Order: C-alpha cells, then structure tokens, then sequence
C-alpha cells in the first residue's frame, strides 16, 4: 500500500462502508499517480469523495448500492456529450475503474453525465431517475464543500446559499454550525479544539468539515447553542485536568480572556459596544503554558533543549479535511517511524530512481490512537545524537519534502516552537524550511516550495544523500558533517559526480565499478544537469568525445585495464593542448595532436585498433578511416572541449583535467555496456 | 600580421614543392619529414650566438647537399625532364631558400620566439604535426587528380 | 554651488513636518565581499526584473534599511566625538549612548536620525530611506567561501582530537551595485552637510566590518522636491531595463546611465521639483563638500552650528 | 484587502557600538511580492500621493489610484454582504451589522467580511461599500 | 584587545585592526601556475607491493613578483599599539596555505596616513594603480613601489577625511629605520610592549571583560 491508503483504511468500518474501502483498495493508489503531482488534485478528489460519502450517510433513506459506485466514480472524474463520453472511457481504464467493478463501462451514459441533457444514443442503466435526484445533489454537495477555506465560509451568502438550498433539496433537516479559534498554538489549540468537539458532541452535533482553525458541524435545527460562560470554564477545566493528571503522576485569568478574544461558536451574542472597550484597553504566559504541555505530553527536555537540536515539522491542511482524514493524520503523528536514510537510499537506487517507490516503504510503527487528540496542528519532531547542525537537518529536510508528497499536507520545518499559522493564501507555498544547514543553500534548492517543485526537490536531495553515502561515509556512521563539501563539488561542475564515485571505489578498496553503478552514477549526472545547459552540454560532450575515440581505440574491459589505458587518446589530446605554447592556433594544434595520436596508436598492440584490425579491407582505406577517425576526435577535443566549453583557457582546462578523465572513464564503461547489450 | 600562429600546413607544402615520397611505398616517418629534420637540426646545432640570416644559407646548403644524396624519384623539380637542368636548379634553389627562410623566421623566429629551449622542448611535437600534415596533403592530390 | 543652495534649506528645525525633501540618489558599489545577512543566509526577495510589464521574475539581494542606515548613523556619532561636540565619558556634560535611557535628547544624531526613550521623550527620524536591491540576480551576484580556525600550533587537532571549526559563509561579489535613494526632510543647510557627510564618509556595511564589507557610495544626483520621489526598487527596475540586463559594463558607465534614468523617472511623478543637481553641477558640489570635510576650521564651525540648531530645537520644541 | 501576499520572517537586533559587548526579535514582515486593495471616499477631488510609507520601518508602497466614475457606481439600500474589510468603530446609525467575521488587531479589530442592513454603493457587480462611514462614528 | 575575541562567557571585543580582501594587480592568467605533487613510498617509487599509490594531484600556486596592494587600518591605538601592529606588518613573512613550505612574501609599507576615518578601498587602490601603468605591469619592484606612493597621494586628495599626518618617502624610510631599531633591541622592545600590556590590561578592567 501507499502511506495514504495505510492511514485511511484504518478509519473505516468492518462492514456497511465496503464500497468506500474498494475505493481506497483500488482507485486511490492509481489516483495519486495521475492527479497527485495551492492544492493537489488527488487531495481535492479524496476530500470530495469523503464529503459526498459523509452526506450520503446522513440521507434519511439509503440510496441503492448500484448508485453508490457511480457516485464514487463520477466524483473521481469530475475535474476532467459524445465529446465527453470518450474522455471518461480513455481515463477510466487508466484510473483502474475495471478493478473497482468491470461493469463500470456499461454505465458510461450516467458516468459521463455525473462528471460534467441528452440520451445521446446511450440509454440509461439506472433503475429510475428517482435515484438520479439524490445522486446529483450528493455529488454537488462535496464539490462545493471542499472549496470552502474557513468555517465562516458558510455564513457568507457567496457559497452558503447553494449549500443550504441543496441540503433543503436533499431534505436533511440539520443545520450548519461552527466553532472557530483565531490563534493556533501547539498542543493548547489542539486541546481547545478537542474539548469543543467533545462538549458539542453531547448536543448531538456531528462534525462535517475540519479546518486548520475550526470545525463545521451538521446539527439539529431545534438546538440550543452552548452558552459562552459554560464552554469557557469547561475548556479551562479541560486543560486543567490534563495538566492535573501530569502533576498527579494567574493562569485561569489570562486564559479566560484568551478564549473570549480568539474563540467563537456560531451565534454567541455580541454588541459593537465591545470594540469600544478593545480600543480603550489599547490606549505571554500562554506560550509558557503551551511549552509546559510539550514538556508533559511530547516528552521534550526542560531548560537544556537547544542542545537536543529540536526541529519541528508542522503539517497544516491544504484547505479542508473530511472527518476521516483528520483521523488518518492522528494515526500518522503518533505512529510515524524515526526515519533512517540508509534504507530510503536502498529502496530508491533500487527501483531505478522513480521517487514513487518512496510511497511503498514502511513509514509507520483498525485505529490504535483513538484516545489521542485530533491533530488540527499536526507536529512531528526529530532528535539526533551527534551534536551538529547538518546532522540535525538531514532527517527534517527529508521529512518536510516527503510528507507533502505522500499526504498532500503543507509543511513548515523550523527550530521555532511558535509556527507560522496557515490560512487560505498563506497556503500559496507547500513547504517552508526556516534556516536549514548550509548544504541546502549550497544545492540552490529554494527554502520555500510550491507543490509542483516537491518532486524535483526530493530527487536532488536523495541524489546528493545517495552520492554522499557512497563516498565520504562508513556503513554504520553516515558522516553528514561532510555533506556541505559533497554538495559544493557536485554543484561546481557535474563531472564531480564521477569524482565522488571514484572516491567510493577507493574506500571500498575496489579498482573498478560494477556494471549497475556505471548507469546509476550516470543517471545522477543526468539528474543534476536537468536545469543547466552548460552542464548538460558538458555531459553530452563527454559521452560524444569518447564515443568518437571508441571508433579507433578499444581496450577490452574483461582484461581488467588501467585508467591509463582506457583514456590513451584523451590523455594525449589534453597533454598536447596543455603543453604546447599558448600562442599557437587551434587549426595547428589539431594536426600536431592527431600526429601524436597516430604515433601513439602505432606503439600499442594491433588488437586495440578496431579500424586496422579487420584485414578484410584494403590497407590504403584502413589508413584513410584511421586518419579521419583520429582527425574528427582531435577536432572535437580542440574545438569543443578546449575552444568552446573551456573557453580556450588553459587554466580552465587544467582544473577540469581530472574530472574530465574520471567522467570519460565512466562514459567508456557506459558505452561498452551499451554496445555489449544492444548488439543482441 | 597573423604569422605568429597557424604555420604548419604552409611549412610542409613549401618542402612538398621540392621533395616527396608516396605513402603507397609505405615510408618511414624519417623519410616523410626529412627536409624539416635537416632544418631543425641545423637551427639547434650551430652556435646560439648566430642570428637568422646566416642560418638560412647554411640550412639550405645542408638540405640541397642532402637531397642530392637521394634518388631523383624523390625530387619533383629535378625529375621534370621538360626543363633544362640549370633552370631546374634555379627552381630547386629558390624552393629550398623559400622553405628554409620559413623555417628560420616563421618556425624558429616567430612560432618558437627565437628561443632554442622553446624549440627543443617542442620539437617532437612540431615534427609530428608535419608528418600528419604531409599525409593530409598527399590525400588531397589523389582527390584533385581524380 | 553650495552658496546658492543655502537658499533652499530651512533656517531652523521646525515643530511640524513641512514637505521640503532633499533626495540623495546613489549607486552603492561593493568593493570587498559584504554580508547582508539575517538568520544565517544572504537576504533576497523575488521581484519583477524591470518596469515594462515583464513576465520575468528575478531574485535580487536586499540590503535592509537597518543594514545601511546604522553604518551611516554611527559614522556621524564618531565624527561628533572627534570634534568634541559629544563625548563617551559618563562624567561629562555632553554624554551620548546609542539607544538607551542614557541616549541624548539634543545632539545632531538624536534629532536627525531620531530617538525613543519613552515618557522621557521621542523624536522621528528626518532621514527617510528604503531597503536597497541588487541590480542583477542573486545567482550571478554571490559566492560561498569556506572558513576554518585551527589551534595556533598550525593544526586542526589539539591533544589529537579535531577542533570543530569549519563552515561556509555566503558573500556578495566585489562589483554588484545597489541603487539607493536616501531622503532628508525639513533640514537646515548644516544638517544636509552632516547627512551628506555620512553618505560619503562611511565605507563599511553588513556583518564582519572588521575584515570585509567595503563599499563605494557613488552619489549620482541631488533633487529638491515638494514630496518624495520613486522607490529604490523602481530605480533598480528602471536601471535594469535601461541596460536590458546587459549588466557587465564598467562602474562609470553605470553611474552615467544612473543619472539618465533618474531624470527620466523624475519627469513622470507629480511632486514639484525645486532643483536637480546632476552631472557637472554634482561633481562641483561633491568637491566643494569634500573641501569642508578636509578642513579642520570650517568643519568645526559648520558642525558646531548644527549643534546649536539642534540644541535650540531640543529646548524650544523637543524633549528639553 | 490583501489581493496577493507573502511573508518573510527576518531577525532584527540592537547594535554593539562600543568595542566591548555583552535585545533581538523576529519580524514576520509582508514582503515585496505583495499587493493590497483599499478604497477612499470623499466629498471633493483629492490629490492622493503616488507613494506612501507604512509600519515599524516606514516602508514604501506604490499607490496606483483610479477614480470610480458615475457610469459604474449605483446607490441602493437593503441587506448586502460586504466582501471588503470594514472597521466597526466607524459604523454609523442607519447602518446595522447583522452577521460578521473579524480579524483581531490593535488598535481595534476589523471585520474581514460582514452582512449589513443599510445604504450602499454597488461600485462593481461583486463589491458593496457601506455608505456613510466616518472616523469614530460609533464612539 | 587589538585583534578581538568572541568565544564563551564574558562577552566579545571588536578588532581595532580593520582589514580587507586584497586583489592581484595583474590578471590571474599572468599570475599563477599549476604544479604536480607526488608522494612515493619511502622505497623511492609509487608502488608498495606492485600496488600503486594514488598520490598524484596538482595544486595551483601564485607566481613570484606578483603584487597585492592593500590598506590595513588601525582605530584608536596608543603609540605602543601602533608599534605592535606595525611590527606585525614588517616582522611577518608567510601567508598562504602550506606555510611550512611556501608563501614567503615581502611587505613594502609605502605610506602611513593619520585620518578621521577610512580612505579608499583595496580594490580602488588596485584599479587606480593598474590605470596609472595602463597595465604595463612588468616593472621592477622599486619603480612599482614609487608609483604606488604617487597614486596613493592622488587618491587621498579626493577623500572627505582630515589628514593629520602623511608619512611617505624619506620620512617613511626614516620611520621604518627607527622601528627596526626598536625590534632589534631587547631593552627597548620589552619596555615598549610591556607598556602596551599594561594599557591593554587597564582597558580590560575599566571597560572590557573584567
């Protein structure tokens, strides 16, 4: 399963919700591939399904089990009539609707109508349109509800008129009500929210939407609103009993004013003769209490805490959560594994660099956390036992990119106990990272990311972790203290990816790469080059440069040769360009260098020279093919390596000499592997 | 003017104008670059206090008195039976003096800055480029004749 | 030149603000590796590349108002103590300390750059200013340099165990230009010479002033006006567009272009402009003000007069 | 009303002017990448400045301003949802607030959205400005 | 006191010596070379059992006779503090990486200027000196030091700084000789730096960390 399936399938019943379990069992893992990659369409569609399901569950007679399946499919297609009947056919088989039920293509007349009248030549499958009444009004309830941004968005007529009159058309007889809390504060806001939840639940209110700052409830239409003076003293008793149990095994006075300042339940009486007093008062101990709750319930240290290098990741919602997904995030924040980058590398170098593999790893340690508070501000926190910063940041930086890619949540990673509180366009980035170690700034990856950038970031971060752990690491001790130097060389010039490979080989006491590593380290160079032309050009040139000399010189790798051998023409091209006086022209350098290559080839044994070794063809033409194969290579080295890329400067070629030579050795092994495969 | 660089093809074509061997004979490197080897040997061997204009007459005389140590098959001026022998010699001695002045001014004086240490370290490299340029020019003649 | 400008300034500091702005237009050039930091990274923001309705965004370095105003301010206080107009000794009658309750209420710094003690007094800064922006992009305009710190014995190890001192730092490069407008309201002639003094006399900015951060402040024009002119950002976006982004041009061509964009902009904004000192009128203003700052007698007279104007303001309208 | 905004959290401190030293804070600033929308109402033509300064650091704002012509305003009275912010202290008699959402702030909290009964100006088909507001009218 | 401190309890002290990054008067291409370094096994070869030794890299080094113009600056010194800082500038001889093998330099002090505040930048002196020669930089070091003294005086006359004293030429090569006479005499030197010690210790207990 994916992590999102794994969390959700715990929240659902043993029985009488199984069709929604068939969705998490089959449509969801295909969905978050196609729609997964501000807001993400996979999380919109998931919340849209769940909000339609949760209204369908309140409907006063149940709709038939055939209609439930089409409700689920239509709400899954709805962001993408004969001009649409085909686009549901093409997409439905790609989204695995055939695994939900193979019958789905039969109902295509209805399935295309729910996702946008005519019969269009496609007569309807449904028993009667007496089911199309509730079905369309259910489907349109979730679609409106999941574009609300705050609990107040039901009080404005701008969207609230349609959400009421659809409820009226469904005949539910249950009113929208809210609680909202305008200041959010670690454990204390989560406690305040869950005491409002448990207190209103005894009035038979049931929550329908969850938001970062509050809840909307379906409620009876004949209900008393809970009185301001009761919920205030209850939530004080609430926090006091949880700290009470911790002590057993001023603070009221500032807190009672803190709720009257920042809490509202719908319909509490106010006059604007209060804002006169708020101005007259203008003419905290709370965050110390909230920290005391972290010491008590997160088990973080008293008085010594910066020396544990505490980094907090705060997981805000994208906009709205459905009742099942806040319960799924409860199973996350209490059940998350302490991440080890050693197996995260192994499962990503295996699976051929597709980050969608990362979805399948065991990220946790049928709900088990039902006594724990629902996480409105879901915070996850790291501890490390070497004392340095880069070692402190490597796991939080990875988690802060990862969790938005798995769950569609919004992350801030910070040392700060106070967060940035998120809201409807604070949400304009998916991730912030407050003050990462300088390996981050050196990679040039943004400290703030929009949702489209998160997979580019995970790729660069894992590519540098899986390259640092190859060389400049030891198997039980990752030595992340050296990560800033591994980043700075890779960013300076992309052929340093092969310089790091070769360091790995020497640590490992191995003289030659495995056949797998020769493509792995090339896919890293091909990955770090993606946005830069001058690096992409150098990587294309370095392959071409050897693919040209491999027309006239080939040492067989089976005979276990030296680097000196593999590079004989490149080493004699560079040694001639660099040794000759700086006054002489490119068009003379080519002739003297091709002469030296010709003189050097005549000193090797004959079997290494592909053009001469086939005695099947006449000598004067074997000579012509050798002279033009040498000449075109010497022309590429003097024109494109020295002239174009190294700007005609011998200092710039002399600093690159050894990185070129390592990159060319990996290119020669890649070309040889490619030839010995593709010749079949 | 440009002659501080880009010398090597003219240096070889200027001796190919009076001395040759065919690559169909499968010749030695020593038989290909023979004129340049006599010119560079003369420049490097004679005392370093002598300046340009005395070297040219000596080095030309070292090369005329060394091509007459070989077969007329190698001399595409003295081999032209169409011309009277004293006028073959007037062409021969002006080809050698024009090549060998390009070896004393353009090669040694300009391209090697007139320094025997600079010339000596890069002698083998200069020679190599002339062997390849000779082959490159030999592969032009069979193109223009066909 | 300056003798004619004595006509523009106020004769003494007023109680209520007026709308007489003298604006200093400058290009601040990095000379050695400044560090405009907060929170352990070089400060940047995303901006539009230039004024003509661009699709093209550009992350440029930002030198915050604090990071430029304080090096000018503290270099004024040092001069006033050199002249003996203020002192550092607590038993002297003319003590001033930079921010606290013991901050003065009368010295030129306290009245031109402001103070807030509390009930005991406050004063608004008469030098208005903005956060400055790099003319080019951040990626072209910075580099990170390693730094280490061994034992004096030449060695990263002492008693055979390694010293934990190795880290990166991010540094601005030695020619990147920060267009700035500094603006002074309702000033006396001597207040203008003090503040113009700070702009030309101070030379180090950002972190690590002891080892880095030297800048050349090339003044490019002075403009007298009935209100405030453009922002730093708007001057930088105009200057980037006047070059079309072809930024690798010599400093004097960049100063000569900065004068022509300034005059192009000033024509468009609706504030009335009394004077416009540019070109050869500025280069004579700069030499004749440098001759005040090189002469012991005239500078001691002129800044002494600033003192009296400011002590008079303190007892007549200020915090007494 | 915020149309586009971004925040930077940047630290600031007090300087060590003396050669020897033995406070500091973090500001969540609204950033250069931001734009906000307001409306002014007047009895007369007004020479509004194309630059203003705001806040703790006297920070520059470009004001680009257009007069709403009588061909696009209309006057009416009834019940309306004001999608704009509004200050409850400036609320007159002959306007009444039926429902509101607030943003808590010194010196006084604003409404971020409200339903009112009273007179209004439809200045475009999707915003309503309360008529007759003036500074401190409740007070 | 003069060069500062910042580690641990009891605060931090700003360096009264103000310094800057210096630039080569010539271009990088005329001013450096790359050398190769080996490290054979003590048996005199790069293989130890027929196994090769992986110890051949190359390093870039700045050539001899290349010049780095500088102003280093001292704020609020006493006279003995000036003699200490000037002593460091004349008595130091090594600079780069690998001091143990390399990087000897010859510091020619070309002027001492007393002023109310900082004069031109290090880049600015370098660019002024390059312009004064037009880049014809292959001049003997005396002609180069005598030119640097004249470009420095031209620049000082464009700085908004009262200049109390300008020690150049015959007054400087007298002052340098009077400072050599201190640093070659044990009695004068022990007296002079002992006095500084007291001044710096006095400063520590009156205003600094004590």
């Amino acid at each position: 399963t994916t992590l999102l399936q794994t969390l959700l399938i715990r929240t659902l019943s043993e029985q009488k919700d199984y069709i929604l379990l068939e969705y998490f069992q089959t449509i969801l893992p295909a969905l978050e591939e196609h729609f997964g990659n501000d807001q993400t369409l996979a999380a919109h569609i998931l919340n849209a399904l769940l909000t339609t399901w949760n209204v369908m569950q309140e409907l006063e007679f149940p709709l038939n089990d055939i209609e439930r399946r089409l409700l689920c499919l239509g709400i899954t297609l709805h962001d993408y009539i004969q001009e649409i009947i085909n686009i549901c056919l093409e997409l439905g088989k790609r989204l695995n609707f055939d695994e939900f039920w193979a019958d789905w293509r039969d109902y295509i007349a209805e399935i295309s109508y729910l996702a946008q009248w005519s019969n269009a030549g496609y007569p309807f499958t449904i028993k009667e349109r007496k089911l199309d009444h509730p079905l369309r009004h259910l489907l349109t309830f979730g679609d409106v509800a999941v574009h609300l941004s705050s609990p107040h968005d039901l009080v404005s007529s701008t969207m609230g008129d349609r959400l009421r009159d659809l409820l009226n058309r469904l005949g539910i007889e249950k009113r929208f009500v809210y609680h909202h809390l305008r200041d959010t504060t670690g454990i204390l806001s989560n406690a305040i929210h869950n005491v409002i939840l448990r207190t209103v639940q005894k009035l038979d209110w049931k929550p329908l939407l969850f938001f970062a700052q509050g809840v909307i409830y379906f409620a009876p239409q004949d209900t008393e609103i809970p009185e301001r003076n009761e919920i205030k003293q209850i939530v004080w008793q609430g926090i006091s009993q949880e700290l009470g149990k911790k002590m057993s095994a001023p603070t009221r006075q500032i807190f009672e004013d803190y709720l009257d300042r920042y809490l509202e339940i719908q319909g509490w009486e106010s006059d604007h003769q209060a804002f006169i007093q708020e101005l007259e008062n203008y003419v905290s101990k709370i965050w110390s209490l909230e920290m005391l709750l972290r010491q008590a319930f997160w088990s973080v240290p008293s008085g010594k805490f910066e020396d544990q290098q505490p980094i907090f990741i705060y997981l805000y919602p994208a906009y709205v959560y459905a009742p099942q997904v806040v319960e799924a995030i409860r199973e996350l924040v209490y059940g998350i594994a302490s991440v080890n980058l050693w197996d995260v590398r192994k499962h990503w170098v295996n699976n051929k660099m597709d980050l969608t593999s990362l979805k399948s790893l065991p990220w946790l340690n049928q709900l088990k956390y039902t006594k724990e508070d629902l996480p409105f501000l879901a915070t996850v926190y790291t501890t490390t036992r070497e004392k340095t910063d880069t070692d402190a940041w490597v796991k939080p930086a990875f988690l802060a990119l990862l969790l938005p890619y798995l769950l569609g949540v919004k992350a801030i990673a910070t040392r700060s106990m106070v967060p940035l509180y998120r809201s409807d366009q604070d949400f304009r980035e998916s991730i912030h990272l407050d003050g990462v170690a300088g390996f981050w700034s050196l990679l040039g990856i943004p400290t703030d990311l929009r949702v489209e950038d998160i997979t580019p970031a995970l790729n660069k971060l894992l590519a540098i972790y899986t390259l640092h752990l190859a060389a400049r690491s030891s198997p039980p001790k990752a030595r992340w203290q050296d990560l800033p130097k591994t980043v700075q060389e890779v960013m300076t010039d992309v052929l340093n990816v092969f310089a790091l490979a070769e360091q790995g080989l020497r640590r490992e006491k191995r003289d030659r790469p495995y056949e797998s590593e020769v493509t792995e380290y090339w896919q890293f160079a091909e990955l770090f080059s993606q946005g830069n032309i001058v690096m992409t050009e150098k990587l294309k040139l370095t392959k071409r440069l050897v693919e040209e000399y491999r027309r006239f010189y080939q040492v067989e790798l089976s005979k276990k040769p030296s680097t000196h051998a593999i590079l004989l023409p490149l080493s004699k091209a560079l040694e001639q360009i660099l040794s000759v006086p700086d006054d002489w022209d490119e068009e003379e350098l080519i002739l003297q260098g091709s002469g030296q290559l010709q003189a050097a080839l005549d000193r090797q044994e004959v079997y290494t020279r592909p053009i001469i070794k086939d005695k099947s063809v006449a000598y004067e033409t074997r000579q012509l093919q050798e002279l033009e194969a040498i000449q075109i290579f010497m022309t590429t080295c003097v024109r494109d390596l020295f002239g174009e890329m190294c700007k005609g400067d011998r200092a710039i070629l002399q600093e690159q000499r050894n990185r070129i030579k390592s990159g060319a050795e990996f290119a020669y092994r890649l070309l040889a592997l490619e030839a010995q495969q593709n010749q079949n | 003017m440009t002659e501080k660089l880009k010398l090597t093809k003219r240096l070889v074509e200027e001796y190919r104008r009076f001395y040759q061997v065919e690559l169909s004979k499968k010749p030695s490197t020593h038989a290909i670059l023979l004129p340049l080897s006599k010119a560079l040997e003369q420049i490097l061997s004679v005392p370093d206090d002598w300046d340009e204009e005395e070297l040219i007459l000596q080095g030309s005389g070292q090369l005329q008195a060394a091509l007459d140590r070989q077969e007329v098959y190698t001399r595409p001026i003295i081999k032209d039976k169409s011309v009277a022998y004293e006028t073959r010699q007037l062409q021969e001695l002006e080809a050698i003096q024009i090549f060998m002045t390009t070896c004393v001014r353009d090669l040694f004086g300009e391209m090697c800055k007139g320094d025997r240490a600079i010339l000596q370290e890069q002698r083998n490299r200069i020679k190599s480029g002339a062997e390849f340029a000779y082959r490159l020019l030999a592969l032009e003649a069979q193109q223009n004749q066909n | 030149m300056l003798d004619s400008l004595k006509s523009q300034f106020q004769p003494s500091f007023p109680r209520l603000a007026s709308g007489h702005y003298v604006h200093f237009l400058m290009l601040r050039h990095s000379q050695s590796f400044p560090v405009f930091q907060t929170d352990g990274v070089l400060n940047t923001t995303r901006t539009q590349a230039g004024l003509l309705e661009k699709t093209d965004q550009l992350s440029r370095l930002v030198m915050f108002k604090r990071k430029q105003t304080t090096p000018e301010r503290l270099a004024g206080r040092e001069l006033l103590r050199n002249l003996g107009l203020t002192s550092a000794d607590k038993s002297a009658k003319n003590l001033c300390e930079y921010n606290g309750e013991g901050s003065c209420k009368q010295c030129p710094d306290c009245i031109l750059y402001g103070f807030a003690i509390g009930d005991s007094g406050s004063e608004r800064s008469k030098v208005y200013s903005d956060s400055a922006f790099s003319l080019g992009a951040y990626e072209q305009s910075h580099r990170s340099f390693t730094f280490n710190a061994p034992f004096e014995g030449g060695t990263m190890s002492e008693a055979g165990v390694m010293r934990s001192a190795i880290n990166e730092l991010d540094h601005i490069l030695p020619e990147v230009t920060f267009p700035t407008v500094e603006s002074l309201r309702d000033a006396t002639y001597e207040g203008f010479i003090y503040v113009l003094g700070n702009l030309l006399r101070t030379k180090r900015y950002g972190a690590q002033e002891s080892r880095t951060g030297t800048m050349k402040n090339h003044l490019v024009g002075i403009v007298f006006a009935d209100g405030e002119i453009f922002s730093n950002l708007h001057l930088t976006q105009a200057l980037y567009d006047q070059m079309g982004g072809e930024l690798n041009k010599p400093i004097s061509e960049l100063c000569e272009t900065a004068a022509t964009v300034a005059q192009d902009l000033l024509n468009k904004e609706p504030v009335r402009k009394s004077e416009l000192i540019f070109g050869a009128h500025l280069d004579t203003l700069l030499q004749e003000v440098n001759d005040i700052y090189q002469n012991d007698a005239e500078l001691t007279k002129l800044l002494g007069s600033l003192y009296q104007q400011t002590q008079d303001y303190a007892t007549e309208f200020g915090a007494l | 009303q915020p149309i586009h905004w971004s925040y930077q959290i940047n630290t600031f401190k007090a300087a060590q002017s003396a050669y020897y030293g033995r406070n500091y804070g973090r500001a969540k600033e609204l950033a250069v990448g931001s734009e906000f929308l307001t409306y002014i109402v007047s009895q007369k033509e007004l020479d509004l400045p194309v630059w203003i300064r705001l806040g703790k650091w006297s920070s520059k704002i470009r004001v680009e301003v257009e007069a709403i012509a009588p061909d696009q305003i209309k006057t009416a009275s009834g019940v309306y949802v004001c999608n704009h912010p509004l200050n409850p202290l400036d609320c007159p008699a002959n306007q009444q607030i039926l429902l509101y959402n607030r943003v808590v702030m010194p010196p006084s909290s604003l409404f971020s959205q409200s339903q009112l009964q009273g007179d209004y100006w439809q200045i475009d088909r999707n915003t309503f400005l309360p008529q007759g507001f003036h500074y401190g009218a409740t007070t």
